[PDB]
């Protein structure tokens, strides 16, 4: 479930991550 | 059917309320927030209601939506002509993508309720002389301008060779419509009969054609 | 403010790959993810899936075998690749920027969204070589009048390019006729109706011809609609 964070729109959002690694 | 279910049309009269469903399950609107959109023919979609309810500047009050349980709802309050357009819920689904509803046309009461006059040539014998048959199904004058066709053989539903218009206005500012199921004279030969069956605002008249007549 | 624009072919022969590009104008690609959504004429839209400006994809499930997208930051441009086409692929196809909830998970970008599309470019899949059509008689009504009136018209059947035009008695009758829309089969070939309305009296007469132009193949059809023969 746990959860979250609505990118709402024509809002710009930033990731990479994944703090677990790739 | 889709995974979220509208009503094919909805109707009322210029200045009246009304509300268009969006349902759902547990996979998608118990878990993800709907969206609205307002589609007019040959433009593109264009979003009227975000986070269940939320509305984008520009979009007027009087559309709103709401979630309840795995149900969602649009409704439009104050209505207008240029209201009259197809209208569309989405989410994100548990089976890994946006998924649409089937797309509810929402017509705005101009004339009264017309429903629709239905005829069903058999395959003419000048298209059997060179070994192809096809049925043709029209449908006439109604309104609101929404039908849903289905065709049997014998009392078989078929669903495969189908080929529906969607409606268009008339001259008189009615809806017309037509179905073509494509078929080998075989087929034609091997059923005693064919149907052409057709909903409109909830009520279905038919026309039936078999091999033998002459 | 920001638009997009979709650009590619218009017409595409099955098997082959579809390509795509959407461009994007007055803002940048960066920060968001972005969608192809295709709608089939007369049906409903249908959503093929999004990539994240840093090209990060996700594809809906049903379509992901034939299915590839790409992102060019430089040309701020982003762009689609359907493989191996098919009659099912004929729509208009719509580029849109997407918006949604996120998850630290793992399950990353729920795209619920789309706030932002372009036009739509309609693509067509076809074999078909600019064949002209075949006209046949839609056998009048005959037998039983309640109402008090009868219907008849033209079947212009397996036909590439569009258009074509139905005029009927060489021009002399244009009031209660619907040309219905050009519908196109899992062929690659067109199909469309002509009909008029008209009065069970008796007929004949009188009648009553069909002026069925194919204009891309040199292909002028007259057509004599006459009554039961039952």
């Amino acid at each position: 479930t746990r959860k979250g964070i609505h990118i709402g729109p024509g809002r710009a959002f930033y990731a990479t991550g994944q703090i677990t690694g790739d | 059917q889709s995974v979220l279910t509208q009503p094919p049309s909805v109707s009322a009269a210029p200045g009246q309320k009304v509300t268009i469903s969006c349902s759902g399950s547990s996979s998608n609107i118990g878990n993800n927030m709907v969206s609205w959109y307002q589609q007019h023919p040959g433009t593109a979609p264009k979003l009227l209601i975000y986070e269940n309810s939320k509305r984008p500047s520009g979009i007027p009050d009087r559309f709103s939506g709401s979630r309840s349980g795995t149900s969602a709802t649009l409704g439009i309050i104050g209505l207008q002509t240029g209201d009259e357009a197809e209208y569309y819920c989405a989410t994100w689904d548990g089976s890994l993508r946006t998924v649409f509803g089937g797309g509810t046309k929402l017509t705005v009461l101009s004339q009264p309720k017309a429903a629709p006059s239905v005829t069903l040539f058999p395959p003419s014998s000048e298209e059997l002389q060179a070994n192809k048959a096809t049925l043709v199904c029209l449908i006439s004058d109604f309104y609101p301008g929404a039908v849903t066709v289905a065709w049997k053989a014998d009392s078989s539903p078929v669903r495969a060779g189908v080929e529906t218009t969607t409606p268009s206005k008339q001259s008189n500012n009615k809806y017309a419509a037509s179905s073509y199921l494509s078929l080998t004279p075989e087929q034609w030969k091997s059923h005693r009969s064919y149907s052409c069956q057709v909903t409109h605002e909830g009520s279905t008249v038919e026309k039936t054609v078999a091999p033998t007549e002459c | 403010q920001v638009q997009l624009q979709e650009s590619g072919p218009g017409l595409v022969k099955p098997s082959e790959t579809l390509s795509l590009t959407c461009t994007v104008s007055g803002g940048s690609i960066s920060g968001f993810h972005w969608s192809w959504i295709r709608q089939p004429p007369g049906k409903g839209l249908e959503y093929i899936g999004y990539i994240y400006y840093s090209g990060s994809t996700s594809y809906n499930p049903s379509l992901k075998s034939r299915v590839s997208m790409s992102v060019d930051t430089s040309r701020n441009q982003f762009s689609l690749e359907l493989s191996s086409v098919t009659a099912a692929d004929t729509a208009v196809y719509y580029c849109a920027r997407d918006f949604g909830e996120y998850h630290y998970d793992g399950r990353g970008f729920q795209c619920e969204g789309f706030d932002l599309w372009g036009q739509g470019t309609l693509v067509t899949v076809s074999s078909a070589s600019t064949k002209g059509p075949s006209v046949f008689p839609l056998a009048p009504s005959s037998k039983s009048t309640s109402g008090g009136t009868a219907a008849l018209g033209c079947l212009v059947k397996d036909y590439f390019p569009e258009p074509v035009t139905v005029s009927w008695n060489s021009g002399a009758l244009t009031s209660g006729v619907h040309t219905f829309p050009a519908v196109l089969q899992s062929s690659g070939l067109y199909s469309l109706s002509s009909v008029v309305t008209v009065p069970s009296s008796s007929l004949g007469t009188q009648t009553y011809i069909c002026n069925v132009n194919h204009k891309p193949s040199n292909t002028k059809v007259d057509k004599k609609v006459e009554p039961k023969s039952c």
